[PDB]
């Protein structure tokens, strides 16, 4: 699950602090 | 200045040569097109952080028929412009001829090949055609005296070559503290006619981003 | 001043006024300078003043004074020549002679004036093009014997045979008959064998350098066109390989020499001469390796420090390893012997690649797409550059450009593409610890993280798909912990934005992992409320990117979906779109319309499209009721842009739905038109209020926007359209009843030229359905239109270029159309061709031309009818004199091919008896006469009166020519450029027409 | 011991920036033409306390307008446009020599217009003094 592992990264992406 | 250098600027009719001399000399877009008569001497000046450069701009008729002194005009030219238009074939076509004309009385001379118009959508000669200068060892730039797309770089370029600085940059010139000049009554009149046209005077592409 | 008395010719010149003019010209400044240039302008034009030329080369002292003599007496040279006295011929040459002759014995002059002798020597080959060899058998006996005397004449020599070569063999094919440049080159050609050996002479023996070096660019010239045994049957490729090249004066023309070399035309099937050319590029190199630099040289910071000549130079070499390597590699590739040579070779283009240069990159780039490409598919050769291309990933890699310069973006994809199928490991090793580079810090910034990601993103479906997917992973992984790393919003858009466009490159991975996918798009929408600049704009191109390529994957239902995602991103289409600018919901909009064009059940389409439609839909309707209880709300310019904006929502699905939008244009369409027509009128009602500046007021353009958003939905769905019947019935006469007849009325500057185009595609789709209505077009928008653009080539320059593209399409798809036109319109048709021709606007001109051929085979296909007779009579000649005027007036070079094909098919009709009346009045001719005869005689007239200079045997030449050639066009367009040359001068040769 | 390995903006503080195209009127050709195309900056004299406009052209960096906003002048609309103002200017220096004007100043958007007219009139209650 080395995909969905990194989906679940992706969701959490932001250009914020 | 005194650190000036003499500038030929050649290449077919209606290529925009004119056009691009005048951007840099007042900032305005010329959108008729009057043919040079023979030639036009414009100074030029940008300033470096070596100091300021003038260019002598000998802006040259690229019609036949109104050519006058032809090569006349190169003649202890220290560099040039070739200018061709990229929405006109033929225009490329002509590149060597202008070339050949120009290294028979300037044999060593930094020459900057341009092609003019790449704002126009319908490009007609186009990037991987363009190769005329590798042998003749020119610079190549893309430009648009309309968008203004690398409308610098030719000057940049030749001011590199001839202060023999590949460093060197335009910087921001000085700017002065400005007057306060109260108006007198005396000059009101004919600046408030001036006003009245101006308001009722449509500013042109208003369709631009700016 | 006293400056204008040289003008006055009725004196003799004076030298003293003539000097000071020229010199307040070239040193001079201001309105001093302005008024002398008027002054030499005047005076060189004088057509008498060649007679004053010897005057001034021999008293005047001012080198520039001399320089613009020999210019008045070149203008006579090439134009007014054959017309003189004889005895002035042979006066001209001999004091053109012996002016070179006696500048050359004075060093002091020949060193500081090379501008006045260069320009003797073209003068000079002036008159060798006119006089040499019929009437000068010896010029190059006695070139060849005074150069033997003085090491100067024999310099200067050099440079007259050089020009020479330039003059017959490179710039002859626009400037000089066929005729005449064979015989020239036949004349060289002759020659040549005793002009080589003073050349191989100089070079062998060798004395002044500036001597060896002006031999040397006389050679390069002769390159171009001597036969192979003069370079591989003497000794010259050895002294060019090792002597030349040592001394860096004689350097820079040497290696251009041998790149010419390399070109030259060589039989490939003798060992001999395969052994030469190995042996002249082991020379070469070696001479780099010890002279110049060695292999491991930093060639970027050479070319960066610009010293003297160096950037040259790199480029020269840069052009010569290129040129040779791509005809000649072959050879260095089977002999273990000669493998270092190639490799070396190989690796000083490797550093030349690294220089910072756009255009020598470009020179580079393109010979390792010849490498690579061949390394692909050629057997056992890939092998022997495994290192060379190694290094070609890290240098493509680190200069990788963006899409957006398409032409290089292009060329690098290609180049990486061939060498990642070569070494998929190599090319992911490297990409991999690029990217460890940029999360360590030690290469980090902006521009690298950018550069790097489109060259991740150039390889995209290169590697197999289980490669792919392990790569992907592990690249999107260590962005997204790149994104965390750094601080502030600044650093994370750009790295957020980079990982948004490698997964935009990567939709075979998009593809094969729905959840990965539905993920990416939510993420795509949370951006699309971010107000820092860019983010939204790359939220938006990446969904429709990912679309473009995903769309299936959002039409069906996925497993564990309740329903297809396209449902899903309908329903939340307002809360998705709130913070975008109208242009971006557009986009946003034409997406969704790509995905609804994949459901091909058409009832599930049809209510997506609705669904999808619903918010502009009730926009819409509310806008509709509200401004038709009152047409008032119309000025309200918050209106107008709503307006306008719903109808550019349409424009946008429209645009990616073609065929399939027809059910939501139905729902619009009927209170679309009215909308028109009361836009119309408020614009009318401005214009009259406020006078024509209203056409540039805010409010009539946002009016006018709304018009041509119409025009353009109604041209984008008829353009795409595949069910025609609807179209003819249901559009397309409300359509001509809205707009054709306020085209019509309105006045000159509040005509929209989009009406035109609009027209055109209907024209285009369905004009063969609709003839009464093709009618109704041209009646409303032909001669109102004619009036606007027939004053000027400049005003009006949209409604120019419609207007022609409407009458071309017009002629092509319902000639019917013209035939109704009474007389008097119809004359005003071949007039507006006619005008067309003489624009240099290119779409203008190509359309004028292409319409006039149209138009005659339209004629032809009509057979023996009065309406074909009528139009000959009536309209040839002036068809045929119309394009003869643009032909030979010099301003119109761009549109030859056109109207040489147009002028061929006109001449072609006659000459098979293909116009049955006469083209002549009764008893103008006796009554027997073909066209053939009456039309020879009236070219033979009409060309007579254009160009008087011309005798009537040259005349007659070109048309026995011509018209013998007109089933051959590229023989005809010879003899076309033969005649445009011989009009630029006195005494052309009517023989020159014979050349076959 | 090792030894050691061997604009005139500077007294300003800028109150507003703004990105703008400026044009001049001719007078004896009816007809606009541009000037520059910028970043267009009110700056306060931290000594005079006296705000100026200054624009620099784009790439050259070459200064298309450098005058005080006087208390005087006055933000006209042009005809054609809902994104621009147009005033009288008494002395421009922004070739060298002071010299008078018919300038017109337009921006991307009626937004960023109508900010500038607010600054330009912050500007100039602050010159009175
Ligand atoms: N679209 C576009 N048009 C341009 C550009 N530069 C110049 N033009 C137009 O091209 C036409 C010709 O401009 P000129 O500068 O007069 O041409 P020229 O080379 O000076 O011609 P001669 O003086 O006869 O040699 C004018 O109408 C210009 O407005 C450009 O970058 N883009
Ligand atoms: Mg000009
Ligand atoms: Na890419």
């Amino acid at each position: 699950s080395t995909v969905e592992d990194m989906t679940k990264k992706f969701g959490t992406l932001t250009i914020h602090d | 200045p005194q650190v000036q250098f003499k500038l030929v600027l050649v290449g077919d009719g209606g290529t925009g040569k004119t056009t691009f001399v005048k951007r840099h000399l007042t900032g305005e877009f010329e959108k008729k097109y009057v043919a040079t008569l023979g030639v036009e001497v414009h100074p030029l000046v940008f300033h470096t952080n070596r100091g300021p450069i003038k260019f002598n701009v000998w802006d040259t008729a690229g019609q036949e028929k109104f050519g006058g002194l032809r090569d006349g005009y190169y003649i202890q030219a220290q560099c040039a412009i070739i200018m061709f238009d990229v929405t006109s074939r033929v225009t490329y076509k002509n590149v060597p001829n202008w070339h050949r004309d120009l290294v028979r009385v300037c044999e060593n001379i930094p020459i900057v090949l341009c092609g003019n118009k790449v704002d126009i959508k319908d490009r007609k000669v186009k990037a991987k055609s363009i190769v005329f200068h590798r042998k003749k060892n020119l610079q190549y730039y893309d430009i648009s005296a309309k968008s203004n797309y690398n409308f610098e770089k030719p000057f940049l370029w030749l001011a590199r070559k001839l202060i023999g600085d590949p460093n060197l940059e335009f910087v921001a010139m000085p700017a002065l503290a400005p007057p306060e000049v109260v108006m007198d009554p005396a000059l009101a009149a004919q600046a408030e006619h001036d006003l009245e046209v101006a308001q009722t005077t449509a500013l042109p592409d208003e369709d631009d981003d700016l | 001043g006293s400056m204008e008395g040289i003008l006055d010719f009725s004196n003799d010149l004076d030298i003293a006024l003539l000097d000071q003019v020229v010199s307040t010209f070239y040193q001079g400044s201001g309105v001093q300078q302005k008024q002398a240039q008027e002054i030499l302008t005047k005076f060189q034009d004088n057509p008498d003043a060649w007679q004053k030329a010897d005057q001034i080369l021999q008293f005047s002292t001012n080198p520039q004074s001399k320089f613009i003599a020999l210019s008045i007496l070149d203008k006579l040279i090439t134009r007014k020549w054959k017309l003189l006295p004889n005895d002035h011929r042979i006066g001209i040459r001999n004091f053109v002679v012996g002016m070179i002759i006696s500048m050359c014995q004075d060093d002091e002059v020949f060193k500081t004036q090379k501008n006045l002798i260069n320009k003797s020597d073209l003068t000079l080959v002036q008159i060798l093009k006119q006089e040499w060899p019929q009437n000068w058998p010896e010029f190059i006996p006695e070139l060849i014997g005074s150069s033997s005397s003085s090491v100067n004449v024999c310099e200067n020599n050099m440079i007259v045979l050089k020009l020479l070569s330039e003059e017959v063999f490179d710039f002859s094919a626009e400037q000089m008959t066929q005729a005449k440049a064979l015989h020239l080159k036949n004349s060289m050609s002759k020659e040549f064998e005793q002009i080589f050996k003073l050349c191989f002479q100089v070079l062998e023996q060798g004395s002044s350098s500036s001597l060896i070096v002006a031999t040397l660019e006389s050679l390069l010239r002769y390159l171009h066109w001597i036969p192979y045994r003069y370079i591989y049957e003497t000794n010259i490729l050895e002294l060019l390989s090792t002597k030349f090249m040592t001394s860096p004066d004689t350097r820079a023309i040497t290696l251009k020499c041998l790149t010419e070399v390399s070109n030259l035309k060589i039989p490939q099937d003798n060992d001999l001469i395969k052994r030469q050319t190995v042996l002249f590029f082991q020379n070469t190199l070696q001479q780099i390796a010890t002279s110049v630099m060695p292999v491991t040289a930093d060639l970027k910071a050479t070319y960066a420090n610009a010293n003297g000549n160096d950037q040259s130079f790199l480029q020269d070499l840069a052009m010569f390893l290129t040129t040779y390597l791509a005809r000649n590699r072959a050879l260095l590739e089977s002999d273990e012997s000669l493998r270092e040579l190639l490799l070396n070779a190989h690796q000083y283009l490797i550093q030349l690649s690294k220089i910072e240069e756009r255009e020598l990159f470009k020179t580079t780039l393109d010979y390792w797409h010849n490498l690579v490409a061949d390394l692909f598919y050629e057997p056992l050769k890939k092998h022997i550059y495994e290192e060379i291309c190694s290094q070609l990933r890290l240098v493509i890699i680190e200069n990788m450009v963006r899409p957006e310069e398409i032409q290089l973006y292009k060329s690098e994809r290609e180049v990486l593409v061939y060498l990642t199928h070569l070494n998929v490991i190599d090319t992911e090793e490297i990409m991999i610890s690029k990217l460890a580079r940029q999360i360590d810090g030690s290469e980090w910034s902006w521009h690298n993280i950018n550069t790097l990601s489109w060259a991740i993103g150039s390889i995209s479906g290169t590697m197999s798909e289980d490669t792919e997917k392990r790569f992907v992973v592990t690249v999107i992984k260590d962005l997204l912990g790149l994104c965390e790393q750094k601080r502030g919003k600044d650093n994370k858009a750009v790295v957020a934005s980079d990982i948004m466009y490698v997964v935009g490159q990567y939709p075979r991975f998009l593809k094969a992992h729905w959840n990965f996918l539905r993920t990416v798009i939510l993420k795509l929408f949370e951006f699309m409320h971010e107000t820092h600049e860019g983010v939204q704009d790359m939220a938006c191109d990446t969904f429709i990117k990912i679309v473009q390529k995903c769309k299936y994957h959002f039409v069906i239902q996925q497993p564990r979906e309740s329903e297809p995602f396209i449902q899903t991103i309908i329903r939340d289409i307002q809360k998705t779109t709130a913070d975008l600018q109208p242009q971006q919901v557009h986009t946003f909009y034409k997406a969704c319309g790509i995905i609804i064009s994949e459901e091909r059940s058409v009832a599930e389409r049809n209510r997506l499209l609705s669904d999808l439609m619903q918010l502009p839909n009730m926009a819409w309707d509310t806008i509709v009721e509200q401004s038709t209880a009152n047409p008032t709300l119309l000025l309200d310019s918050e209106t107008v842009k709503i307006i306008a904006n719903i109808i550019k929502t349409n424009v946008a699905v429209c645009t990616s739905m073609g065929a399939d939008f027809y059910p939501q244009l139905g729902h619009i369409y009927y209170n679309m038109l009215q909308l028109y027509r009361a836009v119309s009128s408020m614009i009318s009602a401005q214009v009259a209020a406020e006078g024509l500046i209203a056409t540039k007021t805010p409010k009539v353009r946002g009016l006018r926007t709304i018009k041509k958003e119409i025009l353009k939905l109604v041209e984008t769905y008829i353009s795409k359209a595949r069910n025609l019947d609807d179209v003819v019935k249901v559009l397309v006469e409300p359509l001509l009843n809205a707009v054709l007849e306020d085209y019509m009325n309105n006045v000159p500057d509040a005509r929209d030229a989009e009406v035109l185009n609009c027209m055109t595609t209907v024209v285009e789709k369905v004009g063969h359905m609709i003839p009464q209505g093709v009618i109704l077009i041209l009646q409303s928008v032909f001669e109102c239109t004619l009036d606007m653009i027939n004053k000027d080539f400049t005003e009006y320059p949209e409604h120019r270029v419609e207007f022609y593209k409407l009458l071309k399409v017009i002629n092509e798809k319902s000639f019917a159309a013209f035939l109704e036109l009474p007389p008097a319109a119809f004359k005003l048709f071949v007039d507006a061709i006619c005008w067309a021709f003489k624009h240099n606007n290119r779409d203008v001109e190509v359309n004028g031309l292409q319409i006039a051929l149209d138009l005659v085979k339209n004629i032809e296909r009509m057979g023996n009818v009065p309406f074909a007779n009528e139009f000959h009579k009536n309209y040839f000649f002036i068809f045929v004199s119309e394009t003869f005027f643009v032909l030979t007036d010099s301003d119109h070079k761009s549109g030859f091919s056109k109207q040489a094909l147009l002028l061929m098919k006109l001449i072609s009709l006659v000459y098979d008896n293909k116009i049955s009346v006469p083209l002549y009045q009764e008893a103008e001719v006796p009554q027997g006469t073909s066209n053939q005869v009456y039309l020879s005689q009236y070219l033979a007239n009409m060309l007579s009166n254009a160009f008087p200079h011309l005798t009537s045997e040259q005349i007659a030449s070109f048309l026995s020519a011509l018209t013998k050639q007109c089933k051959d066009l590229v023989v005809f367009k010879g003899t076309l450029r033969d005649f445009l040359v011989q009009i630029k001068e006195v005494g052309g040769d009517p023989t020159d027409y014979l050349f076959a | 011991h090792f030894e050691p390995v061997v604009t005139m903006e500077e007294d300003e503080e800028v109150l507003y920036k703004v990105r703008a195209k400026l044009f001049r009127f001719d007078a004896d050709a009816k007809e606009w033409k541009e000037r520059g195309t910028g970043d267009c900056k009110f700056l306060k004299n931290k000594k005079t306390n006296k705000v100026r406009i200054l624009m620099r052209r784009d790439k050259t960096l070459k200064i298309c307008a450098n005058h005080i906003i006087a208390p005087e002048y006055t933000l006209k609309p042009n005809v054609g446009s809902d994104r621009s103002w147009v005033y009288a200017c008494t002395a421009d220096i922004a070739e060298g020599e002071a010299e008078a004007f018919t300038f017109a100043i337009r921006f991307g958007s009626k937004e960023n217009a109508d900010k500038f007219k607010e600054e330009f009139e912050k500007a100039q209650e602050i010159n009175k003094k």
